[PDB]
DNA sequence: TCATGATCATAGGCGGTAGCGTGCGCCAGACAGGG
DNA sequence: CCCTGTCTGGCGTCCTCTCACCCCTATGATCATGA
């Protein structure tokens, strides 16, 4: 279910701005679990380009620099 | 209520007919409010669940998609196949029923033209390239997605599909809501889907399923009725065979469930001893 | 504080209306039967300091 | 924070440190002039149940509270939830060169502008002036042009008309539910203190003109302006992305 | 008869049923309520009484002390209401209590006390109420509001369907306390029964039947009958009641006498329980098999090994009927456990208890309330005698023992306030009887079931928790000290009490702030039955059922006036002839109809006393005795409506107003909206605003009249007679003789309340309405308040509306104005703002008000004064110095960006030892020149009074007609007259004359003293600025104007005359509105209101046509009386033979404006009248007049409807809701904007437009819009830089409320970084 | 000159010799009761 | 150990506008007045 689907992501950000916060944090705390930004929310939260628009072709020069 | 208001505005409307237009507009309220706190939640959640899926290639390369019907309630077809198969990218090419013989070639957007072109030869089933069924990693390609929605041609290779269609899903949940036989109407040939059926001894039909699904296929190839058929029904008919509007073809009991047989025989008890099996309880006023 | 009381009978929300009152020494939901090892045996002290904290 | 009486109405966060600090302190001493034997307990019980109250409030048995059955706030209340740091300041913000009021209708508009008032438009649109002044040459410094246009001086009307005029905006209505809900908008001064708004667009934003309230938003950079005119114009937009339904209805 | 301002303008009236009930005083409930409250009460309750005789008298810990209680009084309030808005003070009075101390002896507390005192002591301040239902709690206006809550008494509720999730309903009794611990008992799906008690752990129920010391035999004597098994020489034979039998298969063949009566394998038929109980049939015969799982009841004990043969409750085997057989038992008694009679809930809830005595249940009570701890017998009794059993933690009310012994059937509605044995037993007998399928549950949303408390009530509970914590103190230190030194008030503290009643008063969820704009909203604010608050449900949880009108509202709570939102039907609002009954529930007038005539005896009737009764709806057709003309009528019976027999009905409604409340009887034409628009009408109509010249409604309903008189903004007569002087500023009556004290002469003197500040920033004034030498009477208006008119409720303006669509500018549901109302100056409505400086202490030094101020000059000095304040009248700008204040740096007060106005007012406030400075000074001579004067005029104008009187006594018996003015005036009673009345009179008149003389010294020291003190103020201000701008705002595209229909609208353009569509005759309409709203949004009754406006209108100018050519007063009147009869059997019933010539010309000037007239809510004018009424003027029928076109010159086709409508202007103005930001201040937790208008503050771009933005591909926009402009401040200083040097370009860098989220996270144990 | 009384200023977390809480509701997943 | 009930955790629209409210009580020390 899509609340479920959407609190089991490999990306703790998405999981820590939908519900609940204490549970995510504590999993991805003891899990070390890293986060590499992987879309929109991630990069709505840190502040820089959608990888939707005009930042997707910014992401694509990005990662093909990578 | 059983004694209705007979009063219009125009005409005036005593204290008791007012009394209760005020039960049924303070309940609409109500649920307008409570509606709009579900509805908002609804959309939150699915901008959320989705909130990631970018059109991120432009060709997966697989075959394998949905098969778009038009959808039959058992009345009038509600949905017919131009309304759901218009724009989107096909995945078996189809042939019309002169057989090899190509009508679209397997990866061409269906828009307007070739929808006409798909009403005129009656096409049974566009099977077509669905979201769902795709190949791309991390993301979607653009060609099972359809056309770009809001415009005119193919999805450009980049815009956020997953958060327009959360909104375009929980947009309208403010508007929604909150708190014998079978009969023919058209004229066609009669399928029969799922059936084992067998022949009674009155000549008709009968029916040992209750998977069965009856069918009308139309002059030219597609279905404008189908039916659920009961376990142990009595169809008038047979599969294939021709009927007349305004026909019922099938009669069972809602109530009873039928045991009928196939093979014609004496019946006889097995592993039935009577006062620990089967009980002796006489019907006391009818006498069977 | 070491304070010598009994009880049942008597009590406690009746005695509440005073000081004394912070609970018992717990370590549990029970009130702890405490040792008095200072009254037993480790009568006199203080030798640690006088330093009147800080 | 100050309330302007002479006293401090803390944060719960000083509150909460506070009591773990007293309570720290007084443990260090108890343990400092020896526990009396089974006695160095209740007081690390007395911590460990200060430091639960300031990690996450509540999720132990009975919250605390100041003043006066509210419980107050330790850190995972401003981490969770809404009023917390995800939901209230980092996925969505309060934003400069805004401004807001009530709409109504001037149906002599083409559908790709709409009425702003002078006021709003001479108060979101200041620094934009500022260049403008001092790229003419009709102030030196930065303060001339700010002291003329708190003024409102002859010449900055025409100041103001030439950078609207190729410059969109953004019109937003309050409850957005779908995309169509954010539109940009070339704008006309008018006379007045009100947005005049195009009636053929307001099957869009489900807006009629009982009181309802339009908030708009300026593109401060260049690419921002291009993505105002190409993606996000009132032309633009006139098919729905649920259907293949036009939007521009005509009501 | 009429009286003399009803002479002025008499209003036109329709309707048909003759009225017998008048609307009662509108503000009944609070002025009731805390009268009840706040007064000498004899016989204990109710009021502080009850308070102060059940929390006292306080006895010691065994210390042989007491502090009982004598009496109480409150003294006069040092502060009237006027000085209390203007300094700031609560509007209190000092509590005085008598207290008595007693002090026992030894060895004899029944012996006598060595010494006792009584004395007076201070505690506390309650606040009064002022005249009007409202407090003042500091300066500011505020109302407590009515509470809708549970009713205290049993109840039982039955948990349907969702438990368990296979259909089996549960039962469940809950037992609610006025004031105590709840209780509540349960089935469970296993069918046994459960006591919880305040919603703690769960036990079987019979453990408190234990604890009520009742044995298990006993328990089965209460809940079961019983049944008799005689061991008479064959297989132990039966006595069989053959109504057990009822349905039941026999396992053998029932024959007695011989006779074969029940055969195996069927069932006892009735007729075959008729035959058994005919024949008298007692002892049967039964096997070995019936007594197989029959329950015994008691216990039976072998008498030779003193053992027990088997346990009470317990079935019987074939070994126990062995044992308990040869041990000498003939009777055997079991109980009857059916399937549908009788269920074993007592037996298998025994079956589950593990205790056995009355100890081991006083002990796992005691365990399920404290948990874990040892308990004693002592401490179980104590705490199982103060649950339940106490008058001091348990008290059900005189509502809760009403409800109570009503719910169980019981006949004495009297008893204890504490429960008993019986009481519970009685519950449990009720649930068991409600499970077994006889009788039914109670609904909660019914009203015979939802108790109203008030002020009073409130005020004694938390009054009565001040003193339950003051008894907490006082039995600490009674038997603590040393006796007999002390006094009763060195014990008792006033702290919290005070602090109790001043924290309800001050900030409660009920004790809200009085919403002031209107007459209308101020009299239905305090008409509020909200559900909210403590002891009720909240907004965000609850839920459906209760948001719903319930079928018992008829007449008690208006269906139709609620607040839309998030609480509809939770601030519910009660209705007009709804009072309030003994005990706290609604009740409503009925007539009584006895057997064939409508008797005109009002009667009230509850809201279960409607239910058993039989109603006559109101509008029901009846020919001038009472006899019902129909043979069916419509009525009510039990909830629902039906149509019953001519003379089976019980009672008729009073009048057909009394569904809806005084905010939705206004509304004329209700019956034609649709319910929807008629909430939203009424709801508009609440939040209007008072414009500048307020007219009259022309289409009301005659309701205005008790909404203007019944508030309190008019200045009402109170003793009747000849008007001696008017003034704008104060209105002299004289009164007439035959309504005059024979002492204390007696002119009154109303002075008017001029330009002050409302709550809302209206204009709250009072204009005098009333000429000179004018006649009044007893309850009549002298002055006009806001929004009135003569007395009548006049909110907006009547004006020429048309229906046409019109180019466009009124497309969805705006409204399209001509300039010609704006130049009438008649929406112009006067705002008043209040702006405050205050002078603080801080360091460096205090702070300087005087005007040599730095960094400024000439233009801004030269509209202040030599000492700062601005002057009184000086018409400001936004934003120029009206207080200047430097502190040890400039910090002057300001007017706030935007707005203009003219200073009206200035209040300097000194805290007392500071030096005044010359203005202060100033105030202060001018106050006391006023208060001088005041107070000599008083004297002044009170001794004409007392001089007429003496002129008017020696008409007669001694008369001096040349010498009496010879003399000077103050000695006129040393003439010529002997020992009557009238020198005992002259005498009384002397003592009058010298009170006034030395009252008039002691009050004038005393205003002296009020003037020159200084007042209390804040830690730490010298002196405290009021400045009172005085805006007037006038109209202008934007602002929101609305019907009485819920035809809302912005205003959109504001047109010149010359484009507005002319009729044939010249005349532009003013407002030309949208027809389209009007069959989607089905609010038809605008368009009625719109063709009787116009049809009062059209009256009204051909009164003007009449009277403009001079004419006599004979063809006035001719006209006057052919307008005012025209209709069917109506009420008015004027004629116009007994005005005299000159009240006929005066009514006329007072009609020429247009005919007012009455259209009452559910009796209203049909459209036949106004089509009569239409014809009367030489109007077109149809309503409908042909209209040219201002632009074109040219005709509209197909001819559009004119006519008057009366709107008003909504307080949601345009100049108060448009804000702009380019860059102000930012916050300092999280580097963003600040969020407000106020503060000057930037729109939230929310959660939803970020997705909005996400789903074009707008990213660039997102990123600024969400990093530059909004949080990272080195990203928005180089924009700032780059803007104004014309480079459009941004700098990204990260959100700083992004570190504040790592520091956040990072400030637990958690360690998140940035890679890379 | 000394003592007593009154007034003013400064200083902390149910208030009391108990009991207050009581009108949301669903889902879900773990913890444990019964068999 | 295999259900099956209980328990306690999560969650419950957006944007804006207005208003109030944000310790008082007790104890100790100092000063003044009266004996
Ligand atoms: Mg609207
Ligand atoms: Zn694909």
């Amino acid at each position: 279910g899509i609340t479920k689907a959407s609190l089991a992501t490999e990306s703790f950000i998405s999981a820590a701005s939908f519900q609940e916060t204490t549970r995510v944090l504590t999993e991805a705390a003891v899990a070390g679990k890293r986060d590499e930004l992987r879309g929109l929310k991630e990069n709505v939260i840190v502040g820089r380009l959608i990888p939707a628009g005009t930042g997707y072709a910014y992401h694509q020069d990005r990662m093909r620099r990578r | 209520i059983e004694t209705p208001i007979t009063a219009n505005f125009r005409e005036g409307l005593n204290v008791l007919q007012y009394f209760i237009s005020t039960h049924g507009a303070r309940k609409g309220l109500a649920d307008t409010a409570l509606k709009t706190a579900n509805s908002g939640y609804l959309t939150r959640r699915l901008v959320d669940v989705a909130q990631d899926l970018v059109v991120t290639e432009d060709d997966c390369g697989t075959h394998e998609g949905i098969m778009m019907t038009p959808v039959i309630e058992g009345g009038d077809v509600k949905e017919p196949l131009r309304d759901r198969v218009l724009g989107r990218v096909t995945a078996e090419d189809v042939l019309k029923p002169g057989t090899a013989d190509i009508l679209v070639p397997r990866n061409t957007l269906l828009h307007e033209q070739w929808c006409d072109l798909l009403e005129e030869n009656s096409v049974d089933a566009v099977k077509v390239r669905s979201v769902v069924s795709c190949d791309t990693d991390f993301g979607v390609c653009a060609h099972c997605y359809g056309r770009d929605l809001a415009r005119g041609h193919i999805i450009n290779k980049g815009e956020a599909i997953g958060v327009i269609a959360a909104q375009s899903i929980g947009e309208p949940g403010t508007q929604l809501t909150m708190r014998s036989s079978i009969q023919v109407k058209n004229k066609g040939s009669i399928k029969l889907s799922n059936v084992k059926s067998v022949v009674n001894s009155s000549g008709k039909l009968v029916i040992t399923s209750r998977n069965t699904e009856l069918k009308l296929i139309d002059e030219f190839g597609r279905t404008k009725e189908s039916y659920k058929v009961p376990y142990g029904a009595v169809l008038a008919k047979g599969d294939g065979e021709q009927v007349a509007g305004g026909e019922t073809v099938a009669n069972w009991d809602p109530h009873t469930m039928p045991v009928i047989t196939e093979v014609s025989g004496f019946v006889r008890f097995t592993d039935m001893i009577d006062g620990q099996t089967i009980t002796r309880q006489t019907d006391e006023l009818t006498g069977l | 504080l070491f304070v010598e009381f009994d009880p049942e009978v008597i009590h406690t929300t009746t005695i509440n209306a005073t000081r004394g009152v912070s609970h018992f020494v717990r370590f549990g939901a029970s009130p702890a039967i405490v040792p008095s090892a200072v009254i037993h045996q480790l009568s006199v002290y203080k030798p640690k300091d006088i330093v009147d904290p800080a | 924070v100050p309330l302007d009486g002479g006293r401090f109405a803390t944060s719960d966060l000083n509150d909460l440190y506070r009591r773990v600090i007293n309570r720290n302190n007084r443990l260090k001493r108890l343990l400092d002039l020896a526990a009396p034997d089974i006695i160095v307990r209740n007081e690390k019980r007395m911590l460990q149940e200060a430091v639960d109250a300031l990690l996450d409030n509540g999720r132990r048995g009975r919250a605390i509270t100041g003043s006066n059955k509210r419980p107050l706030k330790s850190l995972a209340d401003m981490i969770k939830g809404k009023q917390g740091r995800f939901r209230q300041n980092l996925l969505g913000k309060r934003v400069d060169y805004s401004g807001r009021s009530v709409i109504t209708v001037g149906p002599y508009l083409r559908l790709h502008q709409c009425g702003l008032p002078k006021k709003m438009a001479l108060e979101l649109f200041k620094p934009f002036i500022y260049g403008k002044l001092e790229l003419r040459g009709l102030a030196t410094t930065i303060k001339a042009a700010k002291k003329m246009v708190e003024r409102e001086e002859a010449v900055v009307w025409d100041i103001l008309d030439e950078v609207i005029r190729e410059h969109p905006v953004l019109l937003n209505r309050a409850p957005t539910l779908h995309r169509l809900g954010i539109q940009a908008f070339e704008p006309v001064l008018i006379e007045g203190k009100a947005i005049q708004l195009h009636p053929l667009v307001c099957a869009a934003y489900n807006a009629d003109f009982d009181g309802d309230q339009m908030a708009v938003h300026v593109p401060l950079t260049l690419e921002a302006q291009l993505e105002a005119r190409a993606l996000m114009m009132s032309t633009n937009n006139i098919l729905s992305p649920a259907n293949g339904e036009p939007i521009i209805v005509p009501s | 008869v009429y009286s003399y301002t009803e002479k002025k303008r008499i209003r036109k009236d329709f309707g048909k049923r003759p009225q017998v009930l008048d609307v009662p005083y509108l503000l009944s409930i609070q002025l009731d309520s805390f009268q009840k409250f706040i007064e000498q009460d004899p016989e204990g309750q109710y009021g502080l009484e009850a308070a102060f005789r059940s929390v006292f008298p306080i006895q010691s810990y065994s210390g042989n002390s007491e502090l009982q209680y004598v009496s109480y009084r409150l003294g006069e309030p040092v502060f009237d209401v006027q000085e209390c808005q203007i300094r700031g003070v609560t509007y209190s009075a000092p509590l005085r209590v008598k207290l008595r101390l007693v002090i026992y002896e030894r060895e004899a507390p029944e012996g006598t006390v060595k010494d006792i005192k009584e004395q007076e002591v201070y505690m506390g301040e309650i606040p009064l109420m002022t005249d009007n239902g409202t407090f003042v709690i500091n300066g500011t206006e505020r109302v407590i509001v009515s509470q809708l809550h549970r009713s205290p008494g049993v109840f039982f509720d039955s948990d349907k369907g969702k438990t368990h999730s296979s259909g089996k309903v549960l039962y469940n009794a809950r037992i609610i306390p006025y004031r105590g611990s709840w209780l509540d008992f349960e089935f469970d799906p296993k069918d046994n029964l459960f006591v919880r008690i305040d919603r703690r752990r769960k036990l079987p129920a019979t453990i408190i039947l234990r604890a009520l010391n009742y044995t298990t035999e006993q328990i089965l004597d209460l809940f079961f009958e019983k049944v008799i098994f005689e061991i008479r020489d064959n297989k132990l034979q039966m006595e069989l009641v053959p109504e057990r039998l009822r349905g039941e298969t026999a396992s053998f063949d029932i024959e007695a006498n011989g006779k074969v009566y029940v055969e195996k394998g069927r069932r006892i038929t009735a007729r075959h329980i008729r035959q058994l109980e005919k024949d008298d049939v007692k002892l049967i015969e039964v096997p070995v098999e019936y007594i197989a799982g029959k329950v015994v009841a008691k216990d039976y004990i072998d008498e030779s090994t003193g053992e027990l043969i088997c346990a009470a409750n317990m079935e019987l085997s074939l070994d126990l009927l062995a044992k308990l057989s040869q041990s000498g038992h003939k009777r055997i008694e079991t109980l009857f456990t059916n399937d549908l009679d009788h269920g074993p809930y007592i037996s298998e809830t025994l079956r589950v208890d593990p205790t056995n005595d009355r100890l081991s249940a006083l002990v796992e009570i005691y365990r399920m309330m404290r948990p874990g701890e040892p308990p004693t017998r002592e401490a179980a009794e104590s705490l199982f005698e103060n649950l339940f059993f106490s008058e001091d933690r348990y008290d059900l009310s005189a509502v809760g023992r009403m409800k109570f012994n009503r719910s169980l059937l019981r006949e004495e509605i009297e008893g204890s306030g504490i429960l008993s044995k019986d009481d519970i037993i009685d519950v449990m007998k009720k649930l068991i009887d409600i499970r077994n399928g006889k009788g039914e549950v109670d609904d909660i949303d019914h009203l015979g079931n939802r108790r109203i408390r008030s002020v009073g009530e409130m005020a004694e509970n938390q009054f009565r928790v001040g003193l339950v914590r003051v008894e907490r103190a006082v039995k600490e230190r009674l038997s603590l000290g040393d006796l007999d030194t002390l006094m009763p008030q060195d014990m008792i503290n006033a702290k919290p009490i005070s602090a109790a009643v001043k924290e309800f008063f001050g900030s409660s969820q009920l004790s809200q702030f009085m919403d002031q704009n209107n007459p209308l909203s101020e009299i239905t604010h305090k008409r509020r039955i909200s559900a909210l608050g403590p002891g009720g449900l909240t907004r965000e949880r609850a839920g459906f059922e209760v948001r719903d009108v319930h079928p018992t509202h008829y007449g008690r709570v208006c269906p139709i006036e609620t607040p839309e939102g998030p609480n509809i039907g939770l601030i519910n609002s009660l209705s007009v002839y709804a009072q309030t009954n003994e005990y706290g529930f609604l009740e409503t007038p009925y007539r009584k109809v006895t057997d064939g005539v409508v008797t005109d005896e009002i009667h009230y009737l509850s809201a279960i006393e409607e239910g058993n009764y039989v109603i006559a709806q109101a509008n029901s057709n009846l020919d001038e005795e009472g006899h019902f003309v129909e043979d069916l009528v419509t009525c009510r019976s039990k909830g629902e409506s039906s149509l019953f027999s001519r003379d089976q009905v019980d009672y008729m409604d009073v009048s057909t107003q009394q569904v809806v409340s005084v905010g939705a009887s206004l509304i004329p034409f209700l019956e034609h909206d649709d319910a929807n628009r008629a909430l939203m009408g009424a709801n508009m109509q609440r939040q209007a605003v008072p414009t500048l010249r307020a007219d009259k409604p022309l289409v009301g309903t005659g309701m205005e009249r008790a909404v203007a008189v019944d508030s309190g903004v008019t200045a009402v007569a109170k003793r009747g007679g000849v008007v001696q002087y008017v003034d704008a500023s104060r209105i002299v009556i004289k009164v007439n003789e035959d309504e005059m004290y024979p002492g204390e002469a007696g002119i009154d003197i109303y002075n008017l309340t001029k330009y002050t500040r409302s709550n809302q920033n209206t204009c709250i004034n009072q204009m005098p309405c009333v000429s000179l030498g004018e006649p009044v009477e007893r309850g009549d208006v002298l002055a006009d308040g806001p929004s009135t008119d003569l007395g009548e409720l006049a909110l907006g303006q009547n004006m020429r509306v048309a229906f046409m669509p019109w180019n466009g500018y009124n497309f969805e549901d705006s409204i399209l104005v001509s300039e010609r109302v704006v130049q009438e100056d008649r929406f112009t409505t006067i705002h008043i703002q209040e702006l405050a400086c205050v002078s603080r202490d801080t360091k460096l030094g205090p702070e300087e008000i005087t005007a040599d101020i730095p960094n400024v000059g000439e233009a801004a000095l030269s509209k202040l004064d030599e000492s700062g304040i601005v002057y009184i009248g000086a018409e400001v700008t936004g934003g120029d110095i009206l207080v200047g204040k430097v502190t040890p740096k400039d910090s002057s007060l300001r007017v706030p960006n935007g707005v203009s106005g003219t200073v009206i007012d200035v209040q300097v406030f000194t805290r007392d030892g500071v030096e005044k400075d010359k203005r202060a000074l100033e105030i202060e001579e001018m106050q006391l020149k006023q208060a001088k004067k005041d107070l000599s005029e008083e004297l002044q104008i009170l001794e004409a009074g007392l001089f007429s009187r003496i002129r008017a006594v020696l008409v007669a018996g001694g008369v001096e007609a040349e010498k009496l003015d010879k003399l000077p005036r103050d000695r006129w009673l040393e003439l010529g007259l002997t020992d009557e009345e009238k020198q005992n009179q002259l005498e009384q008149l002397a003592e009058q004359y010298d009170e006034l003389k030395h009252e008039f010294e002691k009050k004038l020291e005393a205003k002296r003293r009020k003037i020159t003190q200084g007042d209390d103020l804040a830690p730490g201000v010298l002196k405290i600025v009021k400045v009172y701008l005085a805006v007037k705002r006038r109209i202008q595209p934007g602002d929101k104007m609305a019907g009485r229909h819920g035809n809302k609208g912005v205003i959109s353009k504001i047109n010149p005359i010359e484009d507005m569509p002319y009729d044939e005759n010249g005349t532009p309409v003013d407002i030309v509105l949208n027809p389209l709203g009007v069959p989607s949004r089905m609010n038809i009754g605008q368009i009625l209101e719109t063709h009787l406006g116009m049809a009062a209108k059209g009256i009204g100018d051909k009164i003007n046509a009449m009277l403009k050519q001079q004419q006599e007063v004979a063809k006035l009147r001719e006209f006057i009386q052919r307008a005012y009869d025209l209709g069917a059997d109506v009420r008015q019933k004027v004629d116009l033979s007994t005005f005299s010539d000159e009240e006929v010309m005066r009514l006329a000037e007072n009609l020429r404006k247009g005919m007012p007239i009455a259209t009452p809510v559910f009796d209203g004018a049909k459209e036949a009248e106004i089509k009569e009424l239409l014809k009367l003027g030489d109007l077109p029928t149809s309503g409908q007049i042909r209209l040219y076109d201002g632009r074109t010159g040219e005709q509209f086709e197909r001819p559009v409807t004119v006519g008057y409508m009366y709107m008003l202007k909504l307080n949601h103005l345009v100049d108060d809701k448009m804000h702009a930001r380019s860059t102000g201040s930012y916050s300092l937790v999280t580097q963003q904007p600040l969020g407000g208008k106020a503060q000057f503050g930037g729109q939230r771009f929310g959660e939803m437009e970020v997705w909005a933005l996400e789903a074009y591909g707008a990213a660039y926009t997102l990123q600024e819009m969400l990093t530059v402009k909004s949080d990272d401040v080195n990203g928005r200083t180089k924009m700032y830089k780059n803007i104004v040097d014309g480079n459009h370009q941004m700098e990204p860098g990260m959100p700083e409320s992004f570190n504040v989220l790592l520091k956040e996270i990072r400030s637990l144990g958690i360690n998140i970084e940035l890679e890379d």
